[PDB]
């Protein structure tokens, strides 16, 4: 019954991309839903959030898009660098504490 | 009665912006020369800038009304709603905070005494997890005096609501950047440090906070302007400022060898004419003196 | 120079015995007349006695040379080489223990940061048991600079040996009784504070400690004979001392109504003329101000 | 107003080291000339040294806070923070001991009112077992305030802590030696006594204690300078001294015949001339006389 | 020469019917108002009175030629053939027993030397079991001069006949009523204390003894008319006594503060004016000093 | 529970030797050990001690080891004579009361 989960840790390489699913619990729809980066959690860098609608925003190359049907809202990240790799969250914004998931990036070379 | 200090040594002595010794004295002009600190902050003639305390037992700290609740998916939730650290009333005004709340940022782990309704226990020690900033997706607001703190729990502490003190136990991600006042907006705050002349840099006391650190075993260094005792000696004595600054000679306690020579301008800060490029310590058992009035141009021996 | 003091209000002081502020003001002959703290004690010739520091925030406090290990069937245990709080080394002397170090008794909670070995970790903050007095089954010695803490815990937590400050998050069991400064030998300490005139009683300065209880839920009171502003006041100042006490007078800060009449004795305590059986509290926020040098038999006016 | 001595016989006075009547009043060139005893020592004008005090309960006793614990193979354990026997705090100063206590060596059987939780049992009287001297493996510090004593028991006697008042019991292994009064260190003592004339030995006045022995029934003596009276007698008219010494005339009390001329030596203890080598008493039914003020080199008749 | 008094305080005096020191000083209108006190009894001229002694240390103590034999079903059994405490033979006279003999009832545990014959031991110290009365089965007659004694013992003891001194160990069943002088039937006593004029009590110097009590903790008190230095000092000074009482002062000795005035009657006792139903304690360090005579009907001032 | 425990009575012979072993709990080993003689027990003269360690002290005729495997010290008196009768004590010294156990030593002559 947590608000938000996701994947504890996802791995992509450079130059592509990866794609972040982020669930929620129905009373948390009709909420933004944003994806931040950093440590400490709660003073992290949104990169991209919502209008509490099921449109797609993207900024620079970090997309999101909210399923209000399905609770999902999605997160992409194109063209990847090796300083891309690090601590994110699923968030949730609302007065106060957030709703908040951690998730773990890692990102290497093309073999 | 002309400007005096005491003869404490700064190693004696306490920090003026986090609740531990003072261990460290030193220039560094790499660092920020014009800093914003809230805390520490004292005119020669006594009077008290940004949020900085009287006692060191308030530096910082906060005192609130604590309510307990438990969040799903967060753990234990505490809203503080602030008052003053001797109990009267916090009234939002010309200053960042109640007296004594942090001035800087990063994740504060606090301890604060609670009391419990299960069966066989009454009273516990709680630490929490607050965010002061540089900004936080939390809303923190000390300046209107609401803050909010968390520690992750399976199921309810059963706390019980009540007053509270809140003593820091570590940092993590320690910045020093004023912290998140008013939800973003902005405060009435002390200024920055300053002015120098040319050449001229701020002298540094200099304490080693407690730190969280998955990597790095560095100790997490932070600096203020006067011990705490400088502090509170001004604040007692409202001494009559003649000039802007004040001659100030550092000398070995036991050899009476002179260390430097410096300015303590009458806004608060010492300064050295120092004209390295990197850091340089000085030894902490020496002592100040004040030797005279001199106006602000007053040109220092070098460093 | 004449003796003379700040006007600090003691709601705005720090307590000398435990970091906290100062938040009661008060006369209580049902309490032992006499007691020896040793922390927050101060000739008003500026001589330090027993333990006293000259920072509040050494208070109840100590530094060592910590070296861990794990013992089975009781957890990680903590062997404490103490060290005096600013690095210089401790030295076995004439007085009980390194300066700061605890004057009370009970189970005390403190806390060290702590370097492991784990993968994924590297700073934390560890809290560990460490029993005080009045007597123990650990043979504490911190008149010898050994101290004894542990810790339950199913395997070894991995630290690293280090230096470490010790800060105190609990008291359990407290007892205003001095601890075990030797292993249950007697050390050098401060005499008990007196001698008193007939209908004399000591001004106590109180504060209350972080506390652990499983059944009552009332504040756990400290108090100490000056507050620790005071202590620095005189160590600072090097007055030359006069007479065996010194007449002061409590007024309210906004008014200028004298609220009682005292002697601040020369070995640094206050002496009220009261006759009551139970507590008498004042007001604290009013301030100090020296009148002159009386003689001992000097006789106050009942409060 | 001239010095004077009351009339009292020997055999009606109280002894000052061992709280029992005088039952012998003797010489005796073979014992050690100039005892060091601590007890029974006062200044003709009325000062009193070492630990001697002024009331004959407090002889040979002593008054602490007792803390008790029981241990295996050893029984319950007594640990004796020593306390002046009025309840005024004991100082560590210039003498060796509480005033009263013991100023010899042995095993010291002690009693103290014992208070237990048992149920069915609430106060009992309960005999310790105490090692005064010369040396112990016990570290004994009564200059210091603590001792210890203990007492064979199967099990613990549940006994509470508090105050106490010790009396002495038996004697077992009986010293006149000074105890071990400082763990070993030495302590500012009266001076031994004397010094005397060519032919001059001291007086002794002799009581026996109650004693613990296997082998041998013969009676313990122990040897005061002055009785108890006389003791309170100096302490209370506190005389102008003009010479070095008082002649005395010890008559029989009926007949008035002399029985023999003395020296009362200023520093409060009596010399007689005898040539004699063994020991030589006395009857204790006479009475002393003032006869005049002699200079130290007076010259006695010899007895 | 006019009668005065030595400057000593009651906490530093011996009590008169108990061997302890003083601890106290009060009136009690509630308590027997002319005790028949025995012991503590003298005139102000030195008349002793009662079993009064001169020593402090025969207080409550007896001298015997003691003769054992065990008795089946009984124990231990010991037959007191009394003696005077300093060796001269008891002759049944005009007291009610040999001087210091107790005046107060219960069951007393005394202590002798006792020698044996079993091998291993020779010399110890033995409790026996003493009933003093009010009334007992056992025929105490100290004012014939034999007494009972016996200790539970499953076997005989191979105690050897001799003589002894008998010390109080603890009192049971404490009455301060006279004891059985002389199986039922009636013995010279000292008369009652008194007589006091209207609004005039008696003034106590108490101690408390040790005791056995199976259920309650509270001390046991006993009063005496004067101390036992006081006793001694008129005893030796031999005063002529002119007038029916003397005004006292009662002083604080460190201020000279007056705290009571009262009249020492030349039979022995102190009275106040004090017109309350309960107790009122009084500070145990001042002293007493002879102001005049005054006449029996002289009015005290109320305190 | 006893913290040191011995034999209450030996006996030797003269010119001959006898050992005494004073047997310990595991909390005293790294206590000094100690063989002292004479009464009053706490005043009695030591006379040989250990260092806390295992190392074989001897002093005069007596010899004193710690064994801090077994927790046994033993005491090793030679050369008897018979002014060595009396009482002694297993010691270990601790600040305040010792544990210690009383020895009974008789000394006869060979028949
Ligand atoms: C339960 C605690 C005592 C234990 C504690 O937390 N002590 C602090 C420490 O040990 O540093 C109580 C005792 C006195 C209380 C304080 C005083 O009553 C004064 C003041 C009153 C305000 O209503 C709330 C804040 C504030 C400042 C109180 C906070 C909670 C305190 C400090
Ligand atoms: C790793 C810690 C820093 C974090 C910390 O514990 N800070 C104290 C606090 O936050 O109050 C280090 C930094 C400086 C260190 C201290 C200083 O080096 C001075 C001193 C040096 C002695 O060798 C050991 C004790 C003592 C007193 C040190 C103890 C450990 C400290 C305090
Ligand atoms: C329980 C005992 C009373 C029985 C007793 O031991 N009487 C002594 C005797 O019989 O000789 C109490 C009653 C009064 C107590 C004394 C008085 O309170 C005065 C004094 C007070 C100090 O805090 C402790 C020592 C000292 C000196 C106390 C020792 C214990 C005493 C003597
Ligand atoms: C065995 C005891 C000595 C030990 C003792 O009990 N001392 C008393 C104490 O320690 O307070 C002997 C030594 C001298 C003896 C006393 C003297 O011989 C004088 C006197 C002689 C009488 O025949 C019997 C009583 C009396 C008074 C004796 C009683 C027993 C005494 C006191
Ligand atoms: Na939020
Ligand atoms: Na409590
Ligand atoms: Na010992
Ligand atoms: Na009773």
């Amino acid at each position: 019954e947590d608000p938000v989960t996701g994947p504890e840790e996802v791995s992509g390489q450079e130059q592509g991309s990866l794609t972040v699913q982020c669930r929620y619990t129905s009373g948390w729809k009709d909420y933004k839903k944003y994806w931040c980066q950093g440590v400490p959690q709660r003073s992290c860098k949104t990169l991209v959030e919502t209008d509490a609608s099921e449109q797609l925003v993207k900024k620079n190359r970090v997309s999101i898009r909210d399923n209000q049907r399905d609770f999902i809202f999605t997160v992409t990240m194109e063209d990847l660098r090796m300083s891309d790799a690090g601590i994110y969250w699923c968030g949730i914004t609302k007065g106060g504490l957030d709703p908040m998931f951690k998730v773990t990036v890692n990102i290497g070379p093309v073999p | 009665r002309m400007v005096d200090l005491p003869v404490l040594q700064p190693r004696l002595c306490t920090h003026a912006r986090w609740p531990a010794p003072i261990y460290g004295l030193l220039v560094d002009p790499s660092l920020p020369s014009n800093p914003q600190w809230q805390n520490g902050r004292v005119h020669v003639d006594g009077t008290l800038l940004g949020t900085t305390p009287v006692s060191g037992s308030w530096v910082s700290c906060f005192a609130a009304e604590a309510a307990y609740e438990f969040q799903s998916g967060t753990g234990e939730v505490a809203t503080f709603t602030l008052i003053e650290q001797d109990g009267s009333a916090y009234v939002p005004g010309d200053r960042a905070a109640p007296l004594g709340y942090p001035d800087f940022s990063g994740q504060l782990e606090i301890e604060v005494q609670t009391e419990t309704t299960k069966t066989g226990d009454k009273l516990k020690v709680t630490t929490f997890e607050m965010i002061l900033g540089p900004t936080t997706n939390v809303d923190q607001a000390p300046y209107q005096g609401r803050v909010y703190a968390s520690l992750t729990a399976v199921a309810s502490l059963d706390l019980v609501d009540g007053r509270v003190r809140a003593v820091p136990r570590s940092i993590y991600g320690f910045q020093d950047v004023i912290p998140e006042y008013n939800d973003g907006l902005l405060v009435p705050l002390a200024p920055p440090i300053g002015p120098f002349l040319p050449g001229e840099v701020l002298l540094r006391f200099r304490t080693y906070m407690r730190q969280l650190d998955t990597a790095d075993a560095a100790a997490e260094a932070i600096d203020c302007a006067l011990p705490q005792e400088f502090i509170s000696w001004f604040a007692s004595n409202a001494f009559t400022v003649q000039s802007d600054a004040l001659l100030l000679r550092y000398r070995n306690t036991l050899t009476g060898q002179l260390l430097f020579e410096c300015k303590l301008y009458s806004e608060g800060y010492i300064a050295l004419s120092y004209s390295g490029s990197g850091p340089l310590t000085f030894p902490t058992d020496g002592f100040f003196e004040v030797v005279s009035w001199v106006p602000r141009l007053f040109q220092l021996a070098s460093v």
